[PDB]
């Protein structure tokens, strides 16, 4: 709660006068948290995707024709004083995963599977993580709104970000506006007798949530 | 301008009675009698209106649509329909129960001889696997067509259809209408 | 012209005899009698109260006991009354019958009956003797549709106060007055008569028609 | 819409200062209507029932484990002038019905099954509607609320009933609160060559509703 | 009288500062009426034709060479309750008939005869009505003026039609400035027994009329 990011200096706000659930969609989702160590690549979740199956925010989601809204996203890592490392979280707009292992034709090009781009619930994980699995330079990865949670210092991560897109409306099952990527830039280190694995837990309110054309 | 729509263009009707879609006492209630698309730019109904060849000069639309209906039956003649609109995403309302929990009117002969229904947006965009999927509009049986002795127990709907203040296009382009190429001479 | 007897309260007035209980002593296998508080048991007052749907009122009861010859002699009667969820007494010297919480009446049989006033003790607002649905909320996979705990109103059981058994014998005429009665939402008064006590299952094939017949339509008597 | 029947000259009304799902639950629900011929005899719906597994009001009030509510009920039936008959439609509290075919038993006694007590969406239909199947006289239902549907006058009935019970609160799948009960106590009569079956449509809405302790 | 359709939403006038025949010309013209059917295809009237040879109308119009003026146009249908259809009365400028049969050529093309093209006072009725015999869409008719006349409801149908023309004044007999179409869009349906063939009549009210160029 030290230092809150706020993605783009811009608050989240409704449709610039579409119908709007009241507070009914205001409430904390709890995502089954990760399991980190020595080894792990990192991990990743394609937003408007991971609440689409689950909750009441889901059941509109998959009803509703058009979709808008924003997020607050908090970040929280529990472990001791004698573990460290580091982790950075950041959220990219329109993230896009890659085809690696390559075959440069107009046929055979390896794109990527459903389950690897939509990875649902339980998020995915980096092959590679050094280019974000998007061929781009990780180590710029400090562009977008991010924050670091170091073992060393505070242990949560907080980020609001705005709802941001060419349109004012789209799908929610089909488009993933932003995706949300922790990866374990420092490994894990820890002593012989001590805890091997540090949990992750990733905790999303879908604030200021807009819906319409239901299907019966 | 609200003009009428062909919503029974199959092969069997060829004619001036392409123009109405029927009614019958020996339809049992709780069933569909009629169904069309809604979009103005796609084959089907939609073709004979101006709202559907007007757009076919234009490559993007988009806006809200009126939908109307008349009821040709005698004035002894008394029941009712259910017509409903299912957004685009939503497939061919398979039940009256499913149809009515949607976007619907209930519209009684007897009372009114003409209901309206408005389709509150519609528009295209591109960027035949795409099949632009968009909304349709289902005309169920809500009761059996109740009619009088000596009385035609035979009804016909006819259904026309125009666009509303904020329907818009944009992009001109030539239509594939006419395949014609200067008949000149 | 005195309204006062057609109001609710005056219509389910003076106290008639709502059961009768027999007593006898062996001493040991049954030497008590135990009668549950049921309104429904006759069909005078039942008919009365099937009228209405929920009604609130309070109950008054008067013991009038004698013995099979009829002559009374100075034996001494316990009436216990166990509020509705006690246990009921299992025998004559069983522990029931020393519960504090269970009142009593110690009188002896010799004297005027014994008289006591119950109060209004549902948990709902009011007794209700219609119920349409399943008493249990545990998802009836699907005899218990209708019957509703809600209406226990309690019971009394009475036995003879001594160490050793006396080989009199007893029954005991139970008077019940009705008193302070509200009553809602009226129904229509039943034309079939009753098969089961509990329940409104009525004759199919025999049903009587509510006014007797007579010759033709259109001669009056 | 010339004469509403205002069941008991009381309005319903919310909880007497438990929650409420704002304007969300108010909208028409149109049963399926039932075909009313030469020797039809009646049909009955016990309420909170009806609703129980149809649209956004069915899943809230299975999903929650006490309910409230009033309605209002509005009955058509649609027919020539050269039809005629009458028609009872009477909203009877506590409607239940009783075993027939008498076997007087603690044991053998013909209890209604649960198909028979609670008949769902379609309703269910009277044996002998002389008694009402309850035992009770149905030249007296004349009590309850009730409006007369006489096809030689007006053709429609509505009726608004409050919300009654002796609890404030009560579970919507076990009890039904009331029945409404339509017989034809003049029977249909038409003439050769007319259509044969009359419709009758039921349409209701739960006005004023509330809702509470959720089950995920 | 419910309803009249003011064609293009504007009166007839005089001139804009060619004579007036003060209100002598002012007075209703009834026409015979059609016989319409089950089979029946549809009519057609000319209209600064139908006048030209019968009234003191006719004889104006026969004896000046210039014409001016517009019209109030009544079709009524008399017929039962228990008779059904439907009538689409559309008044559509420059209505021109057209030559079918094709035959594509300089030469043989089957223009109409003077018969088809001009009916007279009895109209004339069309082959095939779904084009209008002008080779366009009847179901886009209701662009012009016009108006349902539907045996289920009201029977009469009226419509002012203003003088509409590129120039001020033009020939009566020579050009006919507006057609009067009236298509059966519904058919007719009737139980056996009821009378067969249902009359159309129209009346016609040479409103604010002018005559030049009289012919000794």
């Amino acid at each position: 709660a030290a230092n809150i990011v706020l993605a783009y200096g811009e608050w989240p706000e409704y449709c610039p006068d579409p119908t709007r659930p009241d507070v009914s969609v205001n409430r904390f989702y709890t995502l089954d948290s990760k399991m980190w160590q020595e080894n792990s690549t990192g991990w990743y979740w394609k937003f408007p995707d991971v609440l689409n199956k689950t909750g009441v925010f889901g059941q509109n989601a998959q009803f509703h024709y058009l979709y808008r809204s924003g997020f607050c996203l908090h970040v929280q890592c529990n472990a001791s004083k004698f573990h460290q490392g580091a982790l950075l979280v950041a959220v990219i707009p329109e993230f896009v995963i890659a085809g690696r292992g390559s075959n440069t034709k107009p046929n055979e090009a390896p794109h990527p599977g459903f389950t690897t781009t939509f990875p649902g619930t339980t998020g995915a994980t980096f092959h590679d993580p050094y280019v974000l699995d998007s061929g781009v330079p990780l180590s710029q990865a400090l562009i977008y709104p991010h924050q670091w949670v170091n073992l060393r210092t505070n242990n949560c991560a907080t980020v609001i970000v705005p709802y941001i897109n060419a349109v004012p409306f789209d799908s929610a099952i089909n488009h993933s506006n932003f995706g949300l990527v922790v990866v374990p830039v420092s490994p894990l280190k820890y002593s012989s007798g001590a805890t091997t694995a540090i949990p992750i837990t990733i905790t999303i309110a879908p604030l200021n949530s807009e819906f319409g054309g239901l299907r019966q | 301008v609200e003009t009428i729509l062909e919503v029974n263009n199959t092969t069997e009707a060829t004619g001036l009675t392409r123009l109405l879609i029927p009614v019958s006492s020996q339809n049992k209630a709780d069933e569909l009698c009629a169904a069309f698309m809604v979009d103005p730019g796609r084959i089907g109904p939609w073709q004979s209106t101006l709202v559907g060849q007007i757009c076919r000069y234009y490559t993007q639309w988009s806006g809200s649509l009126k939908v109307t209906f008349m009821f040709t039956g005698s004035f002894m003649a008394t029941g009712k329909m259910l017509v409903a609109y299912s957004p685009p995403g939503s497939a061919q309302p398979a039940n009256r129960e499913t149809a009515m929990l949607g976007t619907h009117v209930i519209w009684d002969f007897g009372l009114q001889s003409s209901v309206s229904l408005v389709i509150p947006w519609i528009s295209n965009t591109h960027f035949n696997y795409d099949y632009y999927t968009a909304g349709v509009v289902t005309l169920w049986y809500q009761t059996n067509y109740v009619v009088p002795p000596e009385t035609p127990g035979e009804a016909y709907i006819i259904a026309m259809g125009a666009a509303q203040d904020n329907f818009t296009l944009k992009i001109c382009k030539d239509t594939d209408e006419v395949t014609q190429q200067a008949v000149l001479q | 012209n005195g309204v006062l007897e057609t109001t609710i309260n005056h219509f389910f007035s003076r106290s008639g005899l709502v059961g009768v209980v027999n007593l006898t002593d062996g001493g040991d296998t049954t030497g008590y009698a135990t009668w549950d508080i049921d309104i429904m048991g006759f069909v005078q007052l039942r008919r009365k109260c099937e009228m209405f749907t929920y009604m609130r009122f309070n109950a008054e009861f008067t013991f009038v006991t004698t013995t099979k010859s009829g002559e009374a002699r100075p034996y001494m009667l316990q009436y216990m009354y166990v509020p509705p969820g006690a246990p009921k007494p299992t025998g004559r010297d069983a522990f029931q019958w020393q519960t504090a919480t269970n009142p009593s009446v110690f009188v002896k049989l010799t004297d005027p009956p014994a008289q006591v006033s119950v109060p209004f003790m549902s948990p709902a607002s009011a007794y209700q003797w219609f119920y349409d649905g399943y008493p249990t909320f545990g998802q009836h996979p699907e005899t218990t549709y209708g019957l509703c705990p809600n209406n226990m109103m309690g019971t009394f059981a009475v036995r003879v106060v001594s160490r050793e058994a006396s080989q009199l014998k007893l029954q005991t005429r139970v008077y019940m007055k009705l008193k302070h009665v509200r009553a809602w939402v009226p129904r229509p008064i039943r034309s079939q008569p009753y098969l089961l006590k509990n329940f409104p299952n009525y004759d199919s094939s025999k049903i009587t028609n509510s006014a007797r017949d007579r010759s033709s339509i259109k001669q009056a008597n």
